[PDB]
RNA sequence: GGGAUGACCCCAGGCGGUAGGGGAGCGUUCCCGAUGCCGAUGAAGGCCGACCCGCGAGGGCGGCUGGAGGUAAGGGAAGUGCGAAUGCCGGCAUGAGUAACGAUAAAGAGGGUGAGAAUCCCUCUCGCCGUAAGCCCAAGGGUUCCUACGCAAUGGUCGUCA
RNA sequence: AGCUGGGGCUAGGAGUGAAAAGCUAACCGAGCCCGGAGAUAGCUGGUUCUCCCCGAAAUGACUUUAGGGUCAGCCUCAGGC
RNA sequence: CCGUGAGGGAAAGGUGAAAAGAACCCCGGGAGGGGAGUGAAAUAGAGCCUGAAACCGUGGGCUUACAAGCAGUCACGGCCCCGCAAGGGGUUGUGGCGUGCCUAUUGAAGCAUGAGCCGGCGACUCACGGUCGUGGGCGAGCUUAAGCCGUUGAGGCGGAGG
């Protein structure tokens, strides 16, 4: 029982484990009255 | 001519706010104003500020010029730990520490 | 406890640093930290918070303390001495041994 | 489940108290040593 | 052998190596050398070097840093060289954005405050205790009580609340 | 032979025990602290710059000796022949 | 701080010559920062001398998605860099070769011990005796001890004794 990591994992591969890790940048759609950005689908910040 | 801003000591951890400064570097001053508002992170918060002081800096300063404002370059270094006792089974205590952050944007003029 | 030579009544010679050369009166002395401030020589700007008188005011010209062994007292004639000391009766001195005079007030 | 410090201020005044050491020579020795180290609490402080 | 009584040319040989024996050196702290010498036209320490000397330990030189010390030749004396001791003290990693976030009594909305609110305040609805999860007393604890101003930390999240 | 609060007494080769070597302040076939103390350890670990030369033993005898020793053997250095 | 108690028992020094410790303005709730200003120096800004290493990060050069390994070494070649070039530095495609360090053992890459990594602490000494060797003094002799006198860190006397 109890099981443990048996090597300190590597610079190298922990690095790439984190590969996935990066993220995305928000969904971003033009306003229809106001300026400003908005997410699609969703009500607009400024002039709802 | 170019200009920064630091927050340091900001108390979050740099793996963690790390990730959302990967969203706005190159960008354009407006996209990456956009960009951290719907970004879902508490570090989009303390970048945000960071972003903005240094485009204070940059108009209000260096006389740089807003509108052609980008992110030239930007990063967070670890500030100093602070560790805590967390008490545990049979006696045990082990330390987790809560850590630090040391935010750096640094904007330049776009060249159009 | 600390023995001195330069009093407040003295005229001394700032004899070292930016200051050296001139010559000026003793204004205040602290014992305790060795030195000597000598109204006007040794000038610094302070920076002032706005707070009533420099109400509107940011900074503030002071004249900053010397070390005691930066000055010597002038003696009338000279810009020399050290110190001697003459007894007579009953007691108590400063002779110039450079010589030989007053310091007195 | 019940532990060992149950306190109670006339036990601990009566068994650690000063006038307690000062009663039996062991007892005279351990506050000669105290006070010789420079302890600051001779004895300990019951309210 | 070269007769230079030698520090040196020539010739001929030997030189795998653990326990061990022997020999020569490098370097660190300190003393005499020193009331001297180096030094702000930059000491010790640090960071570089593809350069010079040495077989090697090392020594030079050069640039950058640093900013007040260093210490030749010759000799003397030692708390003198670390990679390992499940060594000692510290610091920082890995596991990992993983396990957890501590009773399955259970929450939802509206409004207020505030830079910022699932987490504070009020209202409404819902749920759980009720020989208790309510109320009194004794220990023990020691200002935790009340109220104003606060949120760095403490609070397993947040906090404008405590 | 009930449970329980408060106040007391008994302790280290000693107490207590409807007896398990149980318990005696979270490890009791002899508590903890400080001291004798740097106890002892024929055992385990560890032992820190460089170059040059040479270079072993794992056998014999005795040994409350057998994974430790003393003498011999085998290495090395100096002087001698 | 730990312990009921006797008792155990830490860490933690350094801005600058001088606070001249940064008024004022800008982002900001603040913290923090950017200009201004001080200063010889402010990556001396108070988490303040020097500021190594492990460790984390951004930018650049070379490189890698049909190879397979104690990670190096030998060779050639491609790219990038320094130049006087026959030159040198970086990196590494393909090809040769290649069983970690220490310890302990007749034998270890060993699937036997120890070690996550870095920095610092860390183990053949001293006294008196003994015994060899060596550098000197005096040699049928050699030599003083306690003590006495003297002394800028000045030595001499002292013959009991061995
Ligand atoms: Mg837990
Ligand atoms: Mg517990
Ligand atoms: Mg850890
Ligand atoms: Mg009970
Ligand atoms: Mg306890
Ligand atoms: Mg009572
Ligand atoms: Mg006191
Ligand atoms: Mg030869
Ligand atoms: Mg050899
Ligand atoms: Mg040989
Ligand atoms: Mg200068
Ligand atoms: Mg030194
Ligand atoms: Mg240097
Ligand atoms: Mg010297
Ligand atoms: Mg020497
Ligand atoms: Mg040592
Ligand atoms: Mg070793
Ligand atoms: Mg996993
Ligand atoms: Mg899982
Ligand atoms: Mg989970
Ligand atoms: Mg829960
Ligand atoms: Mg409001
Ligand atoms: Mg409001
Ligand atoms: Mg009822
Ligand atoms: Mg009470
Ligand atoms: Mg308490
Ligand atoms: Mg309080
Ligand atoms: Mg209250
Ligand atoms: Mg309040
Ligand atoms: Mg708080
Ligand atoms: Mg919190
Ligand atoms: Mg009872
Ligand atoms: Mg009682
Ligand atoms: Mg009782
Ligand atoms: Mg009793
Ligand atoms: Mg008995
Ligand atoms: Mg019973
Ligand atoms: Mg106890
Ligand atoms: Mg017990
Ligand atoms: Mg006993
Ligand atoms: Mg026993
Ligand atoms: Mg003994
Ligand atoms: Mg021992
Ligand atoms: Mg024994
Ligand atoms: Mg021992
Ligand atoms: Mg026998
Ligand atoms: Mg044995
Ligand atoms: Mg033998
Ligand atoms: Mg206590
Ligand atoms: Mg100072
Ligand atoms: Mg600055
Ligand atoms: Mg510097
Ligand atoms: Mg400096
Ligand atoms: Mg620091
Ligand atoms: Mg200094
Ligand atoms: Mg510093
Ligand atoms: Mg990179
Ligand atoms: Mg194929
Ligand atoms: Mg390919
Ligand atoms: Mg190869
Ligand atoms: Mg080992
Ligand atoms: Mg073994
Ligand atoms: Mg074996
Ligand atoms: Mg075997
Ligand atoms: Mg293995
Ligand atoms: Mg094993
Ligand atoms: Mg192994
Ligand atoms: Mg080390
Ligand atoms: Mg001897
Ligand atoms: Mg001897
Ligand atoms: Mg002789
Ligand atoms: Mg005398
Ligand atoms: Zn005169």
């Amino acid at each position: 029982k109890h099981p443990v990591p048996k090597k300190k994992t590597s610079k190298a591969r922990r690095d790439a484990r984190r590969s996935h890790h990066a993220l995305t940048p928000p969904t971003l759609v033009p306003c229809p009255e106001c300026k400003a950005m908005k997410p699609p689908h969703t009500v607009c910040p400024e002039c709802g | 001519m170019e200009a920064k801003a630091i927050a340091r000591y900001v108390r979050i951890s740099p793996r963690k706010v790390r990730l959302v400064v990967d969203l706005i570097r190159g960008k354009s001053l407006e996209e990456a104003r956009n960009i951290l508002r719907y970004t879902n992170k508490r570090g989009a918060y303390f970048v945000a500020k960071v972003l903005e002081s240094a485009a204070a800096n940059a108009v209000n300063n260096h006389d740089m010029l807003e509108d052609r404002l980008y992110v030239k370059a930007a990063y967070v270094d670890e500030g100093p730990a602070l560790k805590r006792v967390l008490p545990r089974a049979r006696g045990r205590a082990d330390i987790i520490k809560k850590r630090t952050s040391h935010i750096t944007v640094i904007l330049g003029e776009k060249h159009g | 406890r600390v023995k001195m030579h330069v009093k407040k009544g003295d005229t001394v010679l700032v004899a070292s640093g930016k200051y050296k050369g001139r010559v000026g009166k003793v204004k205040e002395v602290l014992p305790k930290k060795y030195a000597v401030i000598v109204e006007g020589v040794n000038i610094v700007k302070k920076a002032v918070r706005v707070s009533p008188k420099y109400p509107q005011g940011g900074f503030i010209e002071k004249e900053a303390p010397l070390h005691a062994s930066k000055v010597r007292p002038i003696c009338p004639a000279c810009g020399k001495p050290t110190r001697v000391r003459k007894k007579f009766l009953e007691n108590g001195k400063k002779i110039r041994v450079c010589a030989k005079c007053g310091g007195a007030l | 489940m019940k532990r060992t410090w149950q306190p109670n201020r006339r036990k601990r005044a009566k068994t650690h108290g000063f006038r307690a050491r000062m009663r039996t020579p062991g007892g005279r020795k351990v506050l000669k040593r105290r006070r010789q180290k420079g302890r600051w609490r001779l004895t300990p402080a019951v309210r």
